[PDB]
């Protein structure tokens, strides 16, 4: 009836992008986001006190964290 | 289109609802009702006066 | 690639009907006033023989005005001047050259001693003399 | 350098090799995989090991006899201070 | 512009600058006769120097009395909401950069358009160098013959004749 | 170290040793790679800094700076693909080698352990950045900015060699910064104003002073391709840092003379700023930024007292980024309308609607909204520089209004009507023109989260 | 949105026109040609458009005004500004 | 104030044999439109009174100069000038500022920052 | 509620941005007084508003994203008022003086749209100058920024560090020599300078003022140049006000002299007093504003005052909410604001006053009734004079469900919002004679000369077009030269001089 | 949570009920809901892994160095002796700096705590306060060198100022 033609230059180009992003950056997001909570549920830092460690403690992993 | 429901005016002064200006009316009582209590109970200054302070003895 | 005579060579004079129009036409009979004249105060490099400058001013100003589009916006063929002031400017108001906002920005600075003085309420003025006393004067008690 | 194909490098295929090689290498390994490092990367100029040895230290001073933070030049008398 | 018409662009506006002094929609117009008595009081007499003075005296008078804020008919040379919309504008030819699929709607208007441009895709060699025939050398404005002799196609076509809408 | 400097020439013939045209995906896949090695064993101290060899330590120091000089490399073959895929490969593979060419001195420099591995490598471009210049121009007015770019550059540095080599054999030996543990001073003389302005003007020549920075602009408004080597040179200036291994000693205390180099910047950062706003020539408009706030930081080094080191690190690294993706949209709305005039682009942001975001997230990092790097660059800067005296805050004030009109005045431009005669401008920014425009956005405000690793010593 | 037709311009300028005392309505309203109710050269052809413009209103461009010689090519050029009929 | 600006002049009849002065530009309108209307163009007009534009004013005037006028030696009354000035702001403070650190406390004890 | 009871007030020590040598600032928020209540508020406005414009913008393609440049604009303006950390304020601060450009320049093309924004951004930039001098001053003597610092630990000389306050003041505050930015920020949308002008970015030049009240309240210059620049703003906006042609416009002094009371109040030490007023205030302005929505919209446009009609035709209940409101604005006779204009010019006037404030402000409280009568008149009153084909339809569902929000919590608003609280301060209760009504003295006669004046402007015996007047009234003639010179003397002097002319020689 | 003496405070002093009045209290139809719709997900979910975590216990340690290098050691020249002389003296301004940070904090918590009085009570943070900032900037504040912290070269020529006019130029002492 009473009506009219929309005008819009391109939305394809702008669609088909965008999701390259969205895609591609979760799908390594995602799977570097378990082993951000997993891997901190059943392992994390812990605790003090103090120690003598006997001759010397170990090398470095002398940190506070579950990566660092 | 999308619908005919009131059509335009060539000032012949189009009519109203009916419930439009009621349901409004409704709000002019909340403007002079809720002045009533304005002069009670309250005056122009509910105050106490000044006694002139006239002990400078 | 315009290949050869592309701007202004060295004027302001050479043959002052030779440039406008040779190309580059600002005057249409080499006098328009339009003649690549303007070099008003040289060996001030700027602005050579230039199909250009004095022109007049105060905008383009954006209006029907339209053989086709004629200022800012459509582009006629070839007359640009001076620009880019041009976006930021325009014509005559209704008054002329009234300052009287120095006069109103002074207006208040005739309440400049309406500072010096206080407006302390209570009492009155009471014209007096030694009557004034903010805080104290004779003895305490 | 449109014949109604998408396209986006140059051609077509490895085109479509090029937009994955750029996309994939260039975020969600890196701007992702690697922004992760540094985010719990370990202590950055040995800070986390001040606070608590700056905590620690404080009371010990106060406990007993001692000022806080003194300033006396590193132990005068160990110095013959020229005077002229 | 030729010395006859030159009062109407004042007597276009003399009246305009008065309304939006007046408030009453009678006030405009009762002083309409009233100050309308003053063009004819000298209706026929000479076109140079003798009525120039009714040119020459018109500046003062009307620049005196000038900008009282004057109603600008909004959508106009000025004033609000004038120019206002431009997100649309209308960018014709906007049909070019599409990647079908995208070109799956409107199928009845992507068939419609094709067969505007056979007009246009041929209609020059006699278009074109009619151009050369009418005007002689330096032409004014710029018009072809208003038909062009036998059918116009557009002649204008389409930029003119095909050009943007207004929502 | 050489796990850097052997991959990345390890680099060089991965290229010619490809096939036909498999060659761009071929180097742009590897170039990133590097960047794991980049941050690999980087970014430890820290405190006590870094020093893994006899002649290197890579980076310690505290500036860490390395990590965006192995960003831009794979980032120029997708901005310079454009109007390169025009002439023969045998070509193209060798500026895709002096473009590494350069790349491995800046991994050279940065490091360099001393004063004078420095120098040598200092001045050892100008043979990789003039070759890009010259050739691979465009306008017939190259070939001055050749010139230019030298006479310059080389003209002062010379001066460097005569006293860097009167200072190996005065005091011990230069050959290692980490020993400078016996400096002695410098008090005054008609001859030790010389020394501290011969080892200090031909850093100046470099990042410019509002003086002799008459090249600048040459080299820049004609340049290559895609500002293929413009998005290095945005790099190259910068590198003046080296400033901040002297002047912090090596001669400290002569501040003495310091004014002129401080009201002659500080003059001309309120200035010409200004000289930009007229400009009719868009790659002109942004040449003239890189001066700007890039001048503020000669007024950050000079005076000592950090918080300025604070805040003259991460302005080098600041407008490292926005400095350089603006040479990368003005290249590609070039791309489709062959005239580099500001005026004639207009009535955009209709019809490329995606990349209107782009440009605002751009000219808003000028503006510096308060949380970015950007201001916390500059607020650092002005928090010293105003205890030097109350009167800066006048100045510099002035400069956070001019640079505001400044950056506006390029956007509010693409935007109005316009369909105007174009019937180019087709093309909807095919990814690459919105892909390597990222890659700058999302890393840049990314920082602001833990920017710690931004930082000086102090 | 609001839905305009070739028959209002047909009527509402046929409609003050007949409404003006100075024209008689029983004249010609479609085409009298306007030289016959031009009278004077002036408050004629800018004394009809002062009016029209109280109902419309946009602006009445100036260099339109000879084109109101036919009554019909005054409503004519009106449904090519306001986008009027088909 | 700026200005008058000449709303209103002498004329009338003299110079009525200045004519064609919009010959002058009349040609172009129909030969720019003769340029602007055509099917197959797609691309910019050449535009000469812009090349003329910027190339006689950012070019084209060292080529120009000379150093000669005593109003082109103006620039030191503007471009050194001031440059002197904030040098003797500047090293007045810093100094007078500097001799009250000395000799007298002006600051806190509390101003650890700097 | 959980406050009105216990007090209690919160701050929060989350997460630690970067700490540098000895300063560490990480972030906070602040649920101090002027959190607990205003932050309501704003959120409550903001409630009614969106179904206007969801009415108003129905026909716009992009009204997806135009609820997310508002929506932004509301957040972050809303961390400006929560935050104790100094730069944290700074935040927001400039959060919101872009997000006025980004709406603002809503329409393209449209010349003075876009060139509109360019204002609003230049005179805040300066505006910005000042904050950024007392976000330096504490650290050189302080060594910190934190409010809650500065406050223990008292400074003694503020007088420098101050008035960088009062400049930023009075950049986004819409101050007398900044105010020509307001007139010219309506451009845009009209449910925008709703949104821009009711609660929001007007207010920060007049709050951020009252955070500081602990120590301002010393050192008398700081008092002075305030209540000597505020009462000042009024009656160069009143003056300017009249004869003005555009709903919109009027719309828009209206909220510019209502500011200079504010400012003024803050020049005698009144921290809290000044600070109900907009709290109070906010309800009005917004329905004032999207009342004329339908008067606009319906009407297909004019937003002019000219060609409006009188009272009644299909406009039954938006004209209630203006005599309502535009009642309320004239000194609150028992309605809503009445704690806020009425409990000053009765207070803080026994002091110290300059004694021409006096004079000055209670002036300005006069043209309070002829802001209203006149918008009133010309559009409730007259005739109907408009064109024909006038298609009004007020039965809109998405409409009347906005007003009906606000009147009801309107009214009742003034009181409930005064009867709890806190008492902060000593009032002095004892009002001698004609120091009383003293405004309202003044109204009475408004209205009287608001109706004699419009019969005698309209009705009256024909007082001629006489060409003869002064009017530099209508114009304010400041925005007519300034803004033809600023873009000369500077663009066109200090460039085309030190452009290629110097630069290439 | 943290060591008692490196972060003293006042005692709660909880305040008594007053209901005194007939009228319903809201807040107790709150307190007794709220509770109740947030105990259950939340502190069964802390207490779910705080046993989960009962499975692995791991370690970091307290990381103290061994200081033998002294201020006065050792040439004049030197290098390898004077390299580890900073290193004493680094950290120990590292450590200086936060001090001043512990301390400050503290000092808040002699406000918002209280905020009423603000004056009349703590009797101590801010007359210590800067009679700790005072302890700070002299001889532990190498100014305006701290761009280079100058380490141990200018030091201790500060503190040769403090030694050679101080207690003795005094005149007369
Ligand atoms: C990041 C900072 C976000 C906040 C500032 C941006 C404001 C929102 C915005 O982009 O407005 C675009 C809008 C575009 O106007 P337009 O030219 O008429 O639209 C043309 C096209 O439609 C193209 O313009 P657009 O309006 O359609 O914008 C595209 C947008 C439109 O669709 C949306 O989703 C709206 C986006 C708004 C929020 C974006 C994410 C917020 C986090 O589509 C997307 O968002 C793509 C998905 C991206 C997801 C990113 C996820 C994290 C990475 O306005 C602007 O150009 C200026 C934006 C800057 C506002 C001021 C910023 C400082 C204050
Ligand atoms: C101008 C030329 C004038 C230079 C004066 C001579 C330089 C000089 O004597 O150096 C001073 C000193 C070395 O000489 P001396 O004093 O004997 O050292 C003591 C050794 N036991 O100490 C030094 O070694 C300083 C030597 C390096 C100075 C070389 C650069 C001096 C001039 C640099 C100009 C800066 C840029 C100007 C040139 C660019 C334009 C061409």
């Amino acid at each position: 009836g009473k009506r009219l033609f929309i005008i819009k230059p391109s939305g394809f180009y702008d669609k088909r992008f965008l999701k390259l992003l969205r895609f591609y950056i979760l799908l390594t997001g995602i799977p570097v986001a378990i082993g951000i909570t997993l891997i901190n549920v059943f392992i994390g830092e812990a605790e003090l006190a103090e120690i003598p460690e006997g001759y010397v403690p170990e090398h470095w992993e002398y940190f506070k964290h579950p990566i660092s | 289109g999308g619908g005919a429901h009131i059509e335009p005016r060539y000032r012949q002064f189009p009519q109203l609802t009916r419930s439009q200006v009621i349901q409004a009316e409704f709000f002019s009582a909340t403007m002079w009702f809720w002045i009533l209590w304005r002069f009670w109970h309250d005056s122009d200054a509910v105050l106490g006066h000044f006694p002139y302070p006239d002990p400078s003895q | 690639a315009s290949h050869i005579t592309k701007d202004m060579l060295p004027g302001p004079y050479p043959k002052t009907p030779e440039e406008r129009a040779a190309a580059a036409k600002k005057y249409n009979m080499r006098v328009e006033d339009y003649e690549p004249y303007p070099d008003d105060g040289t060996g001030y490099g700027d602005y050579p023989k230039l199909p250009d400058r004095s022109q007049q001013e105060r905008d383009p100003w954006y209006d029907w005005d339209h053989p086709d589009l004629r200022l800012n916006w459509g582009e006629p063929m070839h007359w640009d001047l001076d620009m880019y002031i041009r976006n930021r400017v325009d014509t005559s108001p209704t008054p002329v050259n009234w300052n009287l906002m120095c006069k109103h920005l002074f207006g208040f600075v005739a309440f400049m001693l309406f500072m010096f003085w206080v407006g302390e309420t209570y009492p009155a003025y009471q014209p007096v003399g030694p009557k004034q006393y903010p805080y104290n004067n004779l003895y305490l008690e | 350098k449109n014949p109604d194909s998408h396209g986006y490098d140059k051609d077509p295929a490895v085109d479509i090799w090029n937009m994955r090689v750029v996309f994939f290498f260039g975020f969600s390994i890196v701007l992702v995989l690697g922004s992760t490092f540094v985010a719990y990367l370990p202590d950055y100029r040995m800070q986390e090991w001040a606070r608590r040895e700056a905590e620690r230290l404080v009371k010990y001073r106060e406990a007993h006899g001692l000022p806080i933070m003194e300033s006396n030049c590193f132990d005068p008398s160990k110095i013959q201070l020229p005077e002229d | 512009l030729t010395h006859q018409q030159k009062v109407l662009r004042l007597y276009k506006r003399a009246l305009r600058h008065l309304e939006s002094w007046c408030i009453h929609r009678d006030k405009y117009r009762y002083f309409a006769c009233l100050l309308r008595a003053r063009f004819d009081e000298h209706k026929n007499e000479k076109d140079m120097v003798k009525a120039t003075q009714l040119l020459r005296e018109a500046e003062e008078e009307f620049w005196h009395g000038q900008h009282p804020q004057p109603y600008i008919f909004p959508e106009s040379p000025g004033g609000t909401s004038y120019e206002r919309y431009e997100c649309y504008k209308v960018p014709e030819w906007c049909l070019d950069d599409w990647h079908p699929s995208e070109k799956a709607m409107y199928p009845d208007y992507f068939a419609k358009r094709e067969q505007w441009k056979k007009l246009r895709r041929e209609s020059w060699e006699r278009e074109v160098k009619q151009l050369q025939e009418e005007t002689p050398v330096g032409g004014p404005r710029t018009e072809a013959l208003p038909p062009a002799r036998k059918q116009g196609d557009l002649p204008p076509l389409w930029w003119h004749i095909v050009t943007r809408p207004r929502e | 170290m050489l796990k850097y400097i052997i991959p990345t020439i390890m680099l060089m013939p991965l290229t010619w040793l490809s096939k036909n045209n498999m060659i761009w995906v071929n180097s742009t896949a590897h170039s990133l790679l590097i960047s794991f090695t980049s941050l690999l064993l980087m970014n430890q101290f820290g405190d006590n800094s870094l020093n893994f060899s006899l002649l290197f330590f890579s980076d310690s120091l505290s500036t860490p700076l390395l990590i965006l000089t192995m960003w831009l490399l794979p980032l120029m073959l997708m901005a310079s693909q454009h109007h390169l895929s025009k002439e023969n490969l045998t070509r193209k593979k060798l500026f895709i080698t002096m473009l590494i060419s350069l790349q491995l001195f800046l991994i050279m420099t940065f490091t360099a352990m001393e004063l004078i591995l420095f120098y040598i490598l200092f001045e050892a471009t100008l043979v990789p950045t003039l070759i890009i210049i010259t050739r691979w121009g465009n306008q017939t007015e190259r070939l001055n900015a050749g010139l230019y770019f030298l006479f310059y550059t080389l003209a002062g540095s010379l001066p460097l060699l005569v006293a860097l080599i009167y200072i190996q054999n005065t005091v011990g030996s230069l050959n290692f910064l980490m020993l400078q543990y016996w400096v002695q001073p410098v008090h005054n003389s008609w001859s030790n104003v010389f020394m501290w302005l011969a080892c200090m003007m031909a850093f100046m020549v470099k990042m410019p002073l509002y003086g002799l920075h008459l090249w600048l602009p040459k080299a820049h408004v004609e340049a290559p391709i895609a500002g293929s080597m413009v998005l290095a040179a945005v790099l190259l200036k910068l590198g003046g840092y080296g400033m901040l291994r002297i002047t912090l000693i090596l001669n400290p205390m002569t501040d003495f003379m310091a004014y002129p180099f401080i009201m002659l910047s500080l003059w001309g950062m309120i200035m010409t700023s200004s000289i930009c706003l007229r400009q009719t020539d868009l790659k002109s408009l942004i040449a003239y930024s890189s001066v700007s706030h890039m001048a503020l930081v000669i007024v950050a080094i000079l005076i000592q007292t950090p918080w300025s080191y604070m805040g003259a690190t991460a302005l080098m690294i600041a407008h490292g980024l926005t400095s350089s993706m603006l040479f990368c949209l003005a290249n590609s709305n070039y791309e489709r309308i062959h005239s580099r005039t500001m005026i004639l682009a207009r009535g955009l942001q209709t019809l490329l609607p995606l990349m209107a975001t782009w440009w605002l997230l751009a000219s808003l990092t000028n503006l510096a909204l308060p949380p970015t790097i950007n201001l916390i660059g500059e607020l650092f800067v002005v928090m010293s520089t105003f205890s030097w005296s109350n009167i800066t805050i006048i100045l510099m004030g002035v400069n956070m209004v001019i640079t505001a009109l400044y950056s506006l005045y390029m956007l509010i431009m693409t935007q109005r009507g316009k369909y105007t005669y174009h019937i180019n401008n087709i093309s909807p920014s095919f990814t690459r023109e919105n892909a390597l425009m990222s890659l700058h956005i999302l890393p840049l405000l990314l920082l602001t989260l833990n920017p710690k690793i931004i930082l000086g010593p102090l | 949105a609001p839905p305009l037709t070739l028959e209002g311009i047909k009527d509402r300028v046929l409609y003050v026109l007949k409404l003006y005392d100075k024209i008689d309505p029983e004249k010609l309203s479609v085409n009298s040609h306007f030289m016959k109710d031009l009278g004077l050269d002036s408050l004629d052809q800018v004394e009809i458009i002062m009016a029209m413009e109280d109902e419309f209103g946009f602006e009445i461009p100036d260099i339109d005004a000879e084109k109101l010689m036919c009554p019909q090519e005054i409503v004519d050029y009106i449904a090519d500004k306001k986008d009027v009929y088909e | 104030t700026t200005l008058d600006p000449a709303e209103y002049d002498i004329s009338s009849e003299t110079r009525k044999a200045q004519a064609e002065r919009l010959a002058i530009r009349s040609r172009l309108k129909r030969e720019y439109q003769l340029q602007y209307y055509d099917p197959s163009r797609r691309g910019v007009i050449e535009d000469p009174a812009l090349v003329r534009w910027t190339y006689a004013r950012s070019a084209n005037i060292y080529p120009n100069f000379r150093p000669n006028t005593k109003t082109s030696l103006l620039g030191a009354l503007f471009g050194i000038g001031p440059l002197v000035f904030w040098y003797y702001v500047f090293k007045t403070d810093r100094d007078r500022k500097e001799k009250l650190i000395q000799e007298g406390k002006l600051d806190r004890t509390f101003n650890i920052s700097y | 509620m959980m406050f009105i009871h216990s007090g209690q007030e919160l701050i929060i020590s989350n997460w630690h941005w970067l700490t540098i040598q000895t300063l560490k600032l990480s972030l906070s928020f602040k649920m101090d007084y002027f959190s607990m209540m205003f932050i309501p508020v704003a959120l409550f406005v903001t409630w009614s508003i969106m179904e206007f414009s969801m009415w108003y913008m129905y026909s716009d393609p992009n009204i997806n994203k135009f609820f997310k440049y508002l929506l932004l604009f509301l957040i972050t303006m809303l961390i400006l008022v929560t935050a104790n950390n100094l730069f944290q304020l700074f935040i927001g601060w400039e959060g919101v003086g872009i997000m006025s450009f980004l709406l603002i320049g809503w329409w393209y093309g449209r010349a003075d749209a876009n060139t509109a924004a360019l204002q609003a951004i230049l005179y805040n930039r300066i505006g910005d100058i000042g904050f950024i001098l007392a976000m330096a001053w504490f650290l050189t003597n302080l060594n910190t920024w934190d409010l809650q610092q500065i406050f223990m630990l008292n400074p003694s000389d503020s007088n420098m560090p101050l008035i960088g306050l009062a400049l930023a003041a009075t950049g986004k505050s819409a101050q007398f020599g900044l105010h020509p930015w307001l007139p010219s920020a309506m451009e845009g949308p009209t449910p925008v300078s709703a949104l821009l002008h009711s609660s929001t970015m007007v207010v920060a030049g007049i709050f951020l003022l009252i955070r500081f009240y602990p120590l301002t309240e010393n050192n008398k210059y700081i008092q002075s140049i305030t209540l000597c620049l505020g009462a000042i703003t009024t009656l160069f906006t009143a003056m300017c006000a009249l004869t003005q042609n555009d709903i919109k416009k009027i719309i828009a002094f209206s909220t510019s002299s209502q500011l200079g009371l504010m400012m003024v109040t803050i020049g005698i030490n009144q921290p809290y007093l000044a600070f109900l007023h907009i709290c109070t205030h906010a309800f009005f302005k917004a329905m004032l504003f999207m009342c004329s929505g339908s008067i606009i919209h319906s009407l297909n446009d004019e937003q002019d005052i000219r060609k409006m009609g009188g009272l009644f035709k299909a406009m039954p209940f938006t004209t209630t909410a203006l005599i309502v409101g535009s009642l309320a604005l004239t000194g609150m006779p028992f309605l809503t604001g009445f704690y806020s204009k009425d409990l000053i010019i009765e207070a803080a006037n026994t002091s110290y006053t300059n004694a021409w404030a006096l004079l000055m402000t209670l002036i300005a409280t006069s043209f309070t009734a002829i802001y209203s009568t006149r918008i009133i008149f010309f559009a409730l009153l007259g005739q109907p004079r408009f064109p024909t084909l006038v298609n009004i339809n007020e039965n809109n569902p998405l409409l009347i469900n906005s007003i009906k929000r606000l009147l009801i919590g309107s009214l009742f608003a003034g009181y409930i919002i005064s009867n709890n609280i806190p008492p902060t301060t000593i009032p002095q209760m004892t009002m001698p004679y004609y120091l009383k009504t003293t405004a309202l003295i003044v109204t009475i006669l408004g209205f009287i000369l608001a109706l004699e004046i419009s019969n005698m402007t309209k009705n009256l015996k024909y007082h001629y077009p006489s060409n003869a007047f002064k009017f530099s009234t209508l114009l304010g003639y400041f925005p007519t030269i300034m803004h033809r010179l600023a873009p000369y003397m500077n663009l066109s002097m200090s460039q085309k001089s030190a452009s290629s002319l110097l630069d290439l020689i | 949570s943290w060591d008692k003496d490196v972060y003293p405070e006042p005692p709660r002093r909880t305040p008594a009920p007053s209901p005194q009045t007939s009228l319903p209290n809201p807040i107790t139809y709150l307190t007794k809901a709220f509770d109740l719709l947030v105990d259950r997900p939340v502190t069964l979910v802390r207490e779910f892994i705080e046993r989960q975590h009962a499975k692995n216990k791991y370690y970091y340690y307290h990381r103290e160095f061994r200081r033998v290098p002294d201020i006065t050691e050792c040439q004049e020249k030197d290098v390898l002796c004077m390299f580890e002389a900073e290193m004493q003296w680094r950290r120990d301004y590292k450590v200086d700096q936060e001090i001043v940070n512990i301390i400050q904090e503290r000092l808040k918590a002699c406000q918002q705590r209280e905020g009423e009085s603000h004056r009349q009570n703590c009797a101590k943070e801010l007359e210590q306060f800067t009679q700790v900032v005072k302890a700070y900037q002299d001889r532990y504040h190498d100014l305006g060198a701290h761009y280079s912290a100058r380490k141990c070269l200018a030091k201790q020529k500060q503190r040769m100022l403090a030694e050679r006019k101080a207690a003795k130029e005094a005149a007369a002492a």
